[PDB]
Formats: structure tokens, C-alpha cells, sequence
RNA sequence: GAGAGGA
DNA sequence: CGCTCTGCTCCTTCTCCTTTCCTCT
DNA sequence: CAGGAGAAGGAGCAGAGCG
């Protein structure tokens, strides 16, 4: 039920497709809806590509809760994950 | 006439080690000389004077071993007996479960015959402390498990059942069950709640283990 | 196996009268004898009356 | 004659597994939570890749 | 590590008891494929060797001559043959493992797949183009099957 | 009358030996009588 | 509503 | 020792399904 | 308009016990 502890977490540390498409979609949503970016803009104008570049220098600031089914669940942070 | 009952003694030398096998495995003491007993043996000291399938000398009691009896705590001896009757029906039935009574066998095996009277199939799963099995003599000529389609099935004691749901984080109502009465269960006579770890063996994926509960 | 099949009567009874020719019966290897087949009818006679 | 069969039969496959994932525990599960396989094929091998 | 399933550990004595499998099972199997493709790799390299003089040095030298060159003595012009036919380096080995391993972590069913559908659409896609052709049960031709 | 099973089992249309490859050879049964097959004498259990 | 392409 | 329930097992006669839609007319 | 597969009642026997 609790979140499982850092130090020990057996969910895979690297980041599925589905997770991937996923955060990408959350944070285009959130620029989509005038939010501020972290990233050299370039020029850059619909949400979807600035969220993939976003993705591409690991600046999108969101995690993932990883519901086991038991009901626990592992927050791994977009930075850590690997691609 | 000679043919039928050389048939038959032949067969009823196959369910005799079926038998024996089945005992076996389950975690009673039998010796491998023992199982492994050649037709003239089984014709020498299992037949009359003219040679024909008596069953009263070939039923039999066995008793757990000491690694068997550590690893189940609560598992009795065994009483194996035939029938002479072929159409068996709720007077030998009956007969036979008082014996189990009055010689205090935590289970017993009846391998009858021919047939069965439901009257008799009725009467069987009535005993508290105790159980009975029936086993058909044509349904043990050749035993399920040595079968190529049959993978290996393990009787799991309470306290791996116990690990193994930690380990996986399930509950007993989750595990993909097998059914009671199916031919590799009652084999091994699993009761109940009590898990089955089978090892599956695939051409793509070598061995792997897969768990199931009898319900 | 029957190499016939007849319906004899008599002055107050009848029957069925099928010789089994032993030739086939060797020359196919069955295991099999005449009280087999006596009995093999007997208990397939569940079809039967 | 095979186009409509082929369907019916594709689409009653699809209900039957419908909701099945791999999940987090490397265990296939259907939506009641009902562990169907323990790791899927046996390895947890994606045929994809 | 193979934990017993009452949760202990095998001695080492029946690992392959075939009562012990678990899960991780499929992965020691590919480990020991990747190792026996290696070995049957540095193998026809000591086979080579030992046909031109070079001894197959594919168990590993005593102490006793470790720290000195094995082959000073044969002459340079069959190295420099045996090197042109056969020849694995270090990296060549490091790249083949590091991409086996990377391949194979990246081949695992990704949590959340929709496992289900996919089994179901590649069981049933197949059946729309199985065109019915004629068979018999290999080579009987009385035998008919469907 | 003449139609009683009177030897062999009484779910099976036909058998056929075959001859497989490199010599062996086995039987064909059309029918659902595995149980039986299995039992009968002349024939392995363990692959049937 | 039901007649027929169509892929 | 036939007689009389139960119970089982056939046997017959019943019900619910048959891509995708994509148009026009 | 065909094909497939179950659920529900008659119906004909084994089986058990009996006064």
C-alpha cells in the first residue's frame, strides 16, 4: 500500500514505450496549456515537439507511479529512467 | 479360460505397480525392488493354485518416510485394497470404510474393479477424519505421470504454498486452480487448498516453473 | 467372423445358429475363442433385448 | 465463404483475451487480477523484438 | 541465486535437481548459450593454432610461465598467419557481449503490454488468409485430416 | 446379430499401420478410444 | 425499408 | 422375495450465434 | 434459409432396502 522505499525498488528501471508515450502526452498537455518550459524553445510552437525535446535533455518534471498489483507502487523519476 | 486369465494377470500385475508407484511418489515407503516385480513373481505369490487374480493377498499398508513425514506433519498410513467383486456396491463399500475405521488409516485406496454403484460413490466422501479414493483397474495399467504429455507435478507442503504467495504477492484465490478429480490430481490425491508446482518443459524456452491449487 | 447366420426352428422351440469359421479366425491371428465371442455377445447384448 | 468465419472467429478471440497485461511483476494477469501465466511464454520474451 | 521453495538456498549439490526451477531460469540458459558460443569461438581459434605449430593455449597457462610470452619461440611468420585467419581481440569480445546483453535486456515484454490483444489479433489475423488446402496425415493418403 | 463388437473397441472406425521414416512404423486409429489404446498390450503408453 | 455494385 | 422409490443415464426436443462497412436508390 | 450446442423434461432400467 505504502510507496516502496529508493533504495530498493525491483519495477525496471528502464522506461517502457508506453510510459514514454504517456509522459510525453502529459507534458504536451501541460504546455498546451501555457505552462513554462525548460528547454531552448528554438522557435518551436506545437506543444508536441517542445515536450520532445523536453524529453530529449530529461527536463520534463514529472514521475511515474508504478502500480504492482498488490496495490504498492515505485515512483521512478523521468531523469533517472533510461531510454 | 488359459488366455483371459493370463490377460488378466498381466493386467493385474500392471495396476499392482501402478499402484505401487502412485504410493510411491505421494511420500510412502516402498523399495525400487519392490515395485519393479516381474510378472513370474506376481504370478508365484499373488495367485492361488490354478492360477488365478486373487486379491485379498495383494492389498497392502504403507507407511510415510522420515523425509516425508517431516516435510507433512499430518499424513497417516495407507491401507491399499482390491475388490473381488466386480459391480462393487454400498455392502463391500460399507464394509470396507468400517475397517478403515476400526484400523485407524488416515486414508485408504479401494481400487475396485469393473464398476461402481453410485450408491457406493455416495457413501464414499463421508468420513471426517479419513478419506477414501476409488480407482478404476483399467484406469491404472499404465500411470498419468510417466505419460510424455504429463510435465512433472510437486506437492507443496503449507509453508512453501506460504512462501511462494509472499513471493508472488497473490492469495489462494488467484493462483490458476486444477481441478479436484483431474487425472494428475487425484494421482497425487492433493486435497483441497493445497498447491501444485508443475514443471513445464518447452521447446523455446527450456524448463519453467507454473503453480496451480486443487478446488 | 460369422461366415453365416441362420434361424432354425424346431417342433416347439427356435434358435440362431452362427458357425464361426476358425480359417478366419487364424488366418487374421485374433486372440480370441469361441467362449470369448459367446461372451462378447452376452455383454454387448446391452444394444440387444 | 472463409472472409465471415475468419471474422467471427477473430472477433471471439479478441473477447476472450481482451484484458490481459504484463504486469510490473513480470506476471500476465487479466482485469479481475487473476495471475494467468507467471512470466509470459515462460521467459517474458517480447516476440517483436 | 535458485531460492528453494521453502525459501532457502540449494547446495550447490542439486541446483539441476529439476525440482528447484523457478523464474530466472530462462536467463542462466541464454548465459550459457552465450558462454558455450564463445567457447566453440575460441575453440576453432586453439584448433587452428594447434595446426601450425602453436600449442592451443585454450585452457589457461601454469603460473609457472604466465608472465613470459607462450609462443616466443615460434618462428614470426606463422603468427602473423594464424593471426590473419583467426584473429579475436579483446574489444571484439567486450562489443559482442556488451551487444548481447543489451539486446537481450531490451528484448523483455515491457510492463503494461497489452499482451492479450496482441495473442489475440496474431491467432486470428493468420486465419483470415489460411487458404483451405488439401492434406493427408504425411504420406497416408486413406488417412484424411481437416 | 451380426454386428456385435466382438473383439477390439467399440469407438473406432478403422486402423492403419504407417510406416514412418527410417524404418519405424506405427498405428492410425480413427476413433476416441484413447484410454484403451493406451491400455492394450503391443503398444507403449508413454507415447500414444 | 430492402436491390445491387464496391474494396 | 417380488415390490416400490430413488437415482442415473439416455434420448428427444427444444434455443442463440454466422466481418468489415460503404455507398446509392 | 442452414449448421452447432447447450438446458430441460420423459423414459427405461439398476440398485437399494423391505415386511
Amino acid at each position: 500500500e505504502k510507496a516502496i522505499p529508493k533504495d530498493q525498488r525491483a519495477t525496471t528501471p528502464y522506461m517502457t514505450k508506453y510510459e514514454r508515450a504517456r509522459i510525453l502526452g502529459t507534458r504536451a498537455l501541460q504546455i498546451s496549456m501555457n505552462a513554462p518550459v525548460f528547454v531552448d524553445l528554438e522557435g518551436e510552437t506545437d506543444p508536441l515537439r517542445i515536450a520532445m525535446k523536453e524529453l530529449a535533455e530529461k527536463k520534463i518534471p514529472l514521475v511515474i507511479r508504478r502500480y504492482l498489483p498488490d496495490g504498492s507502487f515505485e515512483d521512478w523519476s523521468v531523469e533517472e529512467l533510461i531510454v | 479360460m488359459d488366455q483371459e486369465n493370463e490377460r488378466n494377470i498381466s493386467r493385474l500385475w500392471r495396476a499392482f505397480r501402478t499402484v505401487k508407484e502412485m504410493v510411491k511418489d505421494r511420500g510412502y515407503f516402498i523399495t525400487q525392488e519392490e515395485v519393479e516385480l516381474p510378472l513370474e513373481d506376481f504370478k508365484a505369490k499373488y495367485c492361488d493354485s490354478m492360477g488365478r487374480p486373487q486379491r485379498k493377498m495383494m492389498s497392502f499398508q504403507a507407511n510415510p518416510t522420515e523425509e516425508s513425514i517431516s516435510k507433512f506433519p499430518d499424513m497417516g498410513s495407507l491401507w491399499v485394497e482390491f475388490c473381488d467383486e466386480p459391480s462393487v456396491g454400498v455392502k463391500t463399500m460399507k464394509t470396507f470404510v468400517i475397517h478403515i475405521q476400526e484400523k485407524n488409516f488416515q486414508t485408504g485406496i479401494f481400487v475396485y474393479q469393473n464398476n461402481i454403484t453410485p450408491s457406493a460413490m455416495k457413501l464414499v466422501p463421508s468420513i471426517p477424519p479419513a478419506t477414501i479414493e476409488t480407482f478404476n483397474e483399467a484406469a491404472l495399467v499404465v500411470n498419468i505421470t510417466h505419460h510424455e504429455l504429463v510435465p512433472k507435478h510437486i506437492r507443496l507442503s503449507s509453508d512453501e504454498k506460504r512462501e511462494l504467495l509472499k513471493r508472488y504477492r497473490l492469495k489462494e484465490s488467484q493462483l490458476p486452480r486444477i481441478q479436484r478429480a483431474d487425472p494428475v490430481a487425484l494421482y497425487l490425491g492433493l486435497k483441497r487448498g493445497e498447491v501444485v508446482k508443475i514443471i513445464r518443459k518447452s521447446e523455446t524456452s527450456g524448463r519453467y516453473a507454473s503453480y496451480r491449487i486443487c478446488m | 467372423v460369422a461366415f453365416y447366420v441362420q434361424d432354425v426352428y424346431k417342433d416347439n422351440l427356435s434358435f440362431i445358429q452362427v458357425r464361426i469359421d476358425l480359417g478366419t479366425i487364424d488366418k487374421l491371428q485374433l486372440e480370441l475363442t469361441i467362449e470369448d465371442i459367446a461372451v462378447a455377445i452376452t455383454r454387448a447384448s446391452k444394444l440387444k433385448i | 465463404v472463409k472472409t465471415a468465419e475468419t471474422g467471427y472467429m477473430s472477433r471471439r478471440l479478441m473477447k476472450s483475451l481482451e484484458d490481459l497485461s504484463c504486469q510490473y511483476d513480470n506476471t500476465v494477469r487479466t482485469s479481475a487480477n487473476g495471475i494467468v501465466q507467471f512470466t509470459y511464454g515462460g521467459d517474458g520474451l517480447d516476440p517483436l523484438e | 541465486v535458485r531460492y528453494d521453495n521453502s525459501g532457502c538456498l540449494v547446495k550447490r549439490e542439486d541446483l539441476n535437481k529439476a525440482e528447484y526451477v523457478d523464474q530466472y531460469d530462462a536467463e542462466r540458459d541464454f548465459y550459457h548459450s552465450l558462454r558455450e558460443y564463445i567457447n566453440g569461438k575460441a575453440t576453432a581459434l586453439a584448433n587452428l593454432r594447434k595446426s601450425r605449430g602453436m600449442l592451443g593455449l585454450l585452457e589457461p597457462p601454469a603460473k609457472e610461465l604466465q608472465g613470459i610470452d607462450p609462443d616466443e619461440t615460434v618462428p614470426d611468420n606463422v603468427k602473423t598467419s594464424v593471426s590473419q585467419l583467426y584473429r579475436i581481440s579483446e574489444k571484439s569480445v567486450r562489443k559482442f557481449l556488451e551487444i548481447a546483453l543489451f539486446k537481450y535486456r531490451k528484448a523483455r515484454l515491457e510492463p503494461g503490454t497489452a499482451i492479450g490483444a496482441i495473442g489475440a489479433q496474431s491467432i486470428g489475423e493468420p486465419g483470415t488468409q489460411m487458404t483451405l488446402k488439401t492434406f493427408h496425415f504425411a504420406g497416408v493418403a486413406s488417412m484424411n485430416v481437416t | 446379430l451380426p454386428d456385435v463388437v466382438v473383439k477390439g473397441l467399440p469407438d473406432i472406425s478403422r486402423a492403419v499401420i504407417n510406416i514412418r521414416d527410417d524404418g519405424k512404423r506405427e498405428l492410425l486409429v480413427e476413433g476416441y478410444g484413447l484410454r484403451d489404446v493406451m491400455c492394450t498390450d503391443g503398444v507403449i503408453g508413454s507415447r500414444t
